[PDB]
C-alpha cells in the first residue's frame, strides 16, 4: 500500500456519542457549551464549539448548535441554516458553504471542514497539517489513542466525566456526575 | 415554570447572569438587561417600527408625537402611565393621584451641570444629549434630600448610555461620590 496521510474525522451524533480523531468511542451527556476542536492548546487559529441541551426528560443531552470561529470570522449553524456573525474588515479567511444531499457542508481554505445533517450529527475533518496540534472533546490527532482523555490542564485522566467536564465553556455550568440510562 | 441554571443556551434564546446584570438575548430582535434592583433597559431592532405599544412609546422615530398628543389633547405623563396598566384578576391596586405641582427645582442646575459634564465623560458629549439627563437630575436632588442615592442613579445611567452608543467613559466614583465595594 502507498503511504500518504489522510484527513482525520471527529464525530458527534445522537444523544451524546463521540468518536475522536484517533478513533475512541465514549459517551458524555453535558449541558453547557463545550470545546469540540481548537488549537488554542497551551497562539491558535480556530475553535469549534458545540451547544448541548437536554433533549428528553431522562437527563441525556444532544447537540443543537455549532459555532465556528476562524480567525475573526464567526459562523454559526443554528435552525437549519448558517448565519454569518462578525465578518472582519479585510482579512476574510476564504470559506465556502454549500448543500450536498441532506447535509450542509462548510469548507475552509485553511483545511477545516464541517459537515452537518441540520439536526444533531456533526462531522469535523482536518487536513493532515493539524497532527498533534489540536485539543478538545475530539482528542489531539496524533495517531495514538491512549492520550485522548487529556483535560484542559494537560492531565490524562481515565474517566469520561472528568475529561468532558473540563472542556465546558462557562465556569458556572454544572458537573455531570453520572451517565443516565 | 422550571428554574434555569445560567448561562442557558437554547437555540433561540440566551439567558445569562453576571455579577451585575441579567441578560436575555433573543433571535426575535430583543435584548433585555437588568441589574437586579432598579435599572431596566430594552433594545429592539428596526423591524418593530410603528408596532410597539408599551410604556416605552411607539417606535416611529418621532419625538413626543403620538405618545402624548393623540387627538390634539396633550396627555400628562401621569395619565399616560395609568393607561398602560395591567389588570390582575385577584388584586385591586390604586392608581397614584396627582400631587400638587411643586416648584421647578432650578436651584440645583449648577450642581448637576458641574457633576455630569466632568472629564470622565469626554467622548460621549456628541453621542448622547445633556438636556434630558440633566432635567432628570433636577428632581433627584430636591425629592431625595440628605444622602446622595438618587443623583448617582442618573449619572450611572448617563455612563450606561455613554457606553452603549460606542463610547468609553472614565471613572467618576470617588471615595465620597457614591463608592462601590467588591471583595478581593
Ligand atoms: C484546498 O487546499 C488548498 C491547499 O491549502 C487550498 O489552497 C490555498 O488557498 C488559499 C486561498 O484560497 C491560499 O492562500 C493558499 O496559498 C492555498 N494553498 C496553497 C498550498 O497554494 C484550497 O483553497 C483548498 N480548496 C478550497 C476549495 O478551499
Ligand atoms: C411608519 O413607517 C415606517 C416603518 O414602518 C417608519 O419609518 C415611519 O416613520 C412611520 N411613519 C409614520 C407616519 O408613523
Ligand atoms: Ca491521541
Ligand atoms: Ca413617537
Amino acid at each position: 500500500c502507498t503511504q500518504a496521510v489522510c484527513h482525520g474525522t471527529c464525530s458527534i451524533y445522537g444523544s451524546g456519542h463521540y468518536i475522536t480523531f484517533d478513533g475512541k468511542y465514549y459517551d458524555f451527556d453535558g449541558h453547557c457549551s463545550y470545546v469540540a476542536v481548537q488549537d488554542y492548546c497551551g497562539l491558535g487559529s480556530f475553535s469549534i464549539i458545540t451547544e448541548n441541551v437536554p433533549c428528553g426528560t431522562t437527563g441525556v443531552t444532544c447537540s443543537k448548535a455549532i459555532k465556528i470561529f476562524m480567525g475573526r470570522t464567526e459562523l454559526k449553524l443554528e435552525d437549519k441554516h448558517r448565519v454569518v456573525i462578525q465578518r472582519d474588515e479585510g482579512h476574510h479567511v476564504a470559506y465556502t458553504t454549500r448543500e450536498v444531499g441532506q447535509y450542509l457542508v462548510v469548507e475552509s481554505s485553511t483545511g477545516i471542514i464541517v459537515i452537518w445533517d441540520k439536526r444533531t450529527t456533526v462531522f469535523i475533518k482536518l487536513a493532515p497539517s493539524y497532527k498533534g496540534t489540536v485539543c478538545g472533546l475530539c482528542g489531539n490527532f496524533d495517531h495514538r489513542s491512549n492520550n485522548d482523555f487529556t483535560t484542559r490542564d494537560h492531565m490524562v485522566v481515565s474517566s469520561e466525566l472528568d475529561f468532558g467536564n473540563s472542556w465546558k465553556e462557562a465556569p458556572t455550568c454544572p458537573d455531570v456526575s453520572t451517565n443516565p440510562e | 415554570g422550571a428554574v434555569v441554571s445560567t448561562p442557558h443556551y437554547s437555540p433561540g434564546l440566551l439567558i445569562e447572569k453576571s455579577d451585575a446584570y441579567t441578560k436575555v438575548y433573543s433571535r426575535a430582535g430583543l435584548t433585555l438587561m437588568w441589574n437586579r434592583e432598579d435599572a431596566l433597559m430594552l433594545e429592539l431592532d428596526t423591524k418593530f417600527r410603528n408596532h410597539t405599544c408599551g410604556l416605552c412609546g411607539d417606535y416611529n422615530g418621532l419625538q413626543s408625537y403620538s405618545e402624548f398628543l393623540s387627538d390634539g389633547v396633550l396627555f400628562s405623563p401621569l395619565e399616560f402611565g395609568n393607561m398602560q396598566k395591567i389588570n390582575q384578576p385577584d388584586v385591586v391596586c390604586e392608581d397614584p393621584e396627582e400631587e400638587v405641582a411643586p416648584a421647578s427645582c432650578s436651584e440645583h442646575r449648577a450642581e448637576c451641570e458641574r457633576l455630569l459634564t466632568a472629564e470622565a465623560f469626554a467622548d460621549c458629549q456628541d453621542l448622547v444629549p445633556l438636556e434630558p439627563y440633566l432635567r432628570a437630575c433636577q428632581q433627584d436632588r430636591c425629592r431625595c434630600p440628605g444622602g446622595d442615592t438618587c443623583v448617582c442613579s442618573t449619572v450611572a445611567e448617563f455612563s450606561r448610555q455613554c457606553s452603549h452608543a460606542g463610547g468609553r467613559p472614565g471613572n467618576w466614583r470617588t471615595a465620597t461620590l457614591c463608592p462601590k465595594t467588591c471583595p478581593g
